[PDB]
């Protein structure tokens, strides 16, 4: 993914002021609401049966801690996204059975939350930079499937 | 199908939206254009740069043709069925554009309305849109 | 929507689909398998492997839900209904997927009937795969 | 893109039994029938509303040929598919305003088409490494877009 190095420090630099326990339950809690049928790989999480019960579950906000702390590790060298998630693509991929379609979708879902909680901070360019990001990290997880 | 919550949840959001039509709209083009330019090359006859008359004009189209669609959410078929074949006939847009449209929106309605974007209303206004680009799509082929 | 001579071209072609239904619908599924490897997700519980009886045992299953769907054409929405319903919350396959398989039978009817693929039928059963897939994602939220 | 040998030896194999003549405008025509609004682009091909119409006319099968001539030169430089079809996206995107998620449909309206023309010889491992040949073109001239 080619960020121009002025995307570059955008990402960073919104990066550095995210609350990555905070968001990580929101985007994962948010990806079960929108899009129910992804809570098909979480039956071991209880309760999901409301927007209400997803976001408070302690599980699913847990997880999300993973997730974005694990997405993190990506922000950190964004010159090398495949060799960076790529013992987690192959868990996803052998051991988890996920589609990687649903990659994209929380890559998208964690767009919307990046701007509900920065609000006009999250610029169209800055967006614009964040939609490489996410789809670079979708791809970097997709990329050990076979 | 969207279910009695769903309508309401959507009304109340975009309620919200309120004067700020042609504004929210136009950065929502604007999202679209710089995240994902492809969309860019079915408005080759536009000035696509920051705030132009262009764009701006035409996101206050688009933001009340959501506004309509969001008060006759009962019976959207026949109200957006003109502009079904508008996008359909004459401006022939790809149907995949369509999602990185409402995606846009999203963002802008969660850039703009802290409170309003809750989850349960953020699937409700997904699902909306999604049924509108299904609309507006209906006569391709 | 599918007009007259859609559902004649799809009932026309699907005519000769009848007989080898079991390995049509087997090799549009390995066709997925190795075309896109990422619906093998979907079935981990599966045995994969070229000629499985899993996939051709699977195969007819898909291949004559398919043929009930074209008899019923005109009451595709309730004559999926139960297929619908598992999809929708047990499998929650996401809805990609189905135009990848889709391809995949066209591709396999194209491979199989050449006289009756014509460019016409095949725009035909495109639509058809189209609205059954539309039908199976119906009630997923 | 990333083709093995056995794929790399299984489409230079096939591609050679190809008709020049034929298969170009076969693709392109049943793109135009399949996707009707994709005709948009070719309004100055004159009559194409109907099958008969489109397949039968000759601007479709001499266009065709010029797209599948292009295609060869894919099928030769896999390893820089980028190079090979760069000004040809420029050309796309800057002069032709045409969106380049048409190239990812004539993908696979010429897969089905292939899968025609050869029969049973188009077995799944065959179109397996033509999915990823149609992708990488659709990719490498969606490349200089912007
Ligand atoms: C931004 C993209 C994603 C990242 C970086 C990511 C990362 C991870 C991480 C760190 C774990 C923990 C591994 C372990 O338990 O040892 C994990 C587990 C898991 N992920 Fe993902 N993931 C992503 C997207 C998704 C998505 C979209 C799904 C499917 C909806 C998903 C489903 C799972 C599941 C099921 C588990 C196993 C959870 C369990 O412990 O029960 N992940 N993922
Ligand atoms: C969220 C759904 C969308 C809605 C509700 C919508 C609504 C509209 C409306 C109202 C018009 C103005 C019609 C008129 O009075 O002439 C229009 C025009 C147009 N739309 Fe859409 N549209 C949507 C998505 C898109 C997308 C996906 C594209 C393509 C990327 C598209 C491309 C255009 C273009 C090219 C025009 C003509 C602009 C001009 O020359 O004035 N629209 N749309
Ligand atoms: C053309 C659309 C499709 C048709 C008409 C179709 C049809 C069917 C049918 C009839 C069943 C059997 C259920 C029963 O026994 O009552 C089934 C099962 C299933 N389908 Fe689909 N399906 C479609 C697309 C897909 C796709 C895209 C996937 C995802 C890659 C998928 C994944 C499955 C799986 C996992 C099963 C369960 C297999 C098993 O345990 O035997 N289906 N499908
Ligand atoms: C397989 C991918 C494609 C290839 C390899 C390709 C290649 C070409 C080539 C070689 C030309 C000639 C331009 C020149 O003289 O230098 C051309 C022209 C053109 N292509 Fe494509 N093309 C592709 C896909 C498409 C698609 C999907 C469309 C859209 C439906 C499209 C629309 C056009 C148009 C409109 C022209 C202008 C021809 C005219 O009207 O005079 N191309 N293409
Ligand atoms: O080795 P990489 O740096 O990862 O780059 C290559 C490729 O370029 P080269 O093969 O010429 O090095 C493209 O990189 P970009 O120019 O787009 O950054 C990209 O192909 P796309 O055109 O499909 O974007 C592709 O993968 P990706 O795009 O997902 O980064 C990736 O190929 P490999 O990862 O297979 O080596």
């Amino acid at each position: 993914v080619h960020l121009t190095p002025e995307e570059k420090s955008a990402v960073t630099a919104l990066w550095g002021k995210v609350n990555v326990d905070e968001v990580g339950g929101e985007a994962l809690g948010r990806l079960l609401v929108v899009y129910p049928w992804t809570q098909r790989f979480f039956e071991s999480f209880g309760d999901l049966s409301t927007p209400d019960a997803v976001m408070g579950n302690p599980k699913v906000k847990a997880h999300g801690k993973k997730v974005l702390g694990a997405f993190s590790d990506g922000l950190a060298h964004l010159d090398n996204l495949k060799g960076t998630f790529a013992t987690l693509s192959e868990l996803h991929c052998d051991k988890l059975h996920v589609d990687p379609e649903n990659f994209r979708l929380l890559g998208n879902v964690l767009v919307c939350v990046l701007a509900h909680h920065f609000g006009k901070e999250f610029t169209p360019p800055v967006q614009a930079a964040y939609q490489k990001v996410v789809a670079g990290v979708a791809n970097a997880l997709a990329h050990k499937y076979h | 199908v969207l279910s009695p919550a769903d309508k309401t949840n959507v009304k109340a959001a975009w309620g919200k939206v309120g004067a700020h039509a042609g504004e929210y709209g136009a950065e929502a083009l604007e999202r679209m254009f710089l995240s994902f330019p492809t969309t860019k090359t079915y408005f080759p006859h536009f000035d696509l740069s920051h705030g132009s008359a262009q764009v701006k004009g035409h996101g206050k189209k688009v933001a009340d043709a959501l506004t309509n669609a969001v008060a006759h959410v009962d019976d959207m078929p026949n109200a957006l069925s003109a502009l079904s074949d508008l996008h359909a006939h004459k401006l022939r847009v790809d149907p995949v554009n369509f999602k990185l449209l409402s995606h846009c929106l999203l963002v802008t309605l969660a850039a703009h309305l802290p409170a309003e974007f809750t989850p349960a209303v953020h699937a409700s206004l997904d699902k909306f849109l999604a049924s509108v680009s299904t609309v507006l799509t209906s006569k391709y082929r």
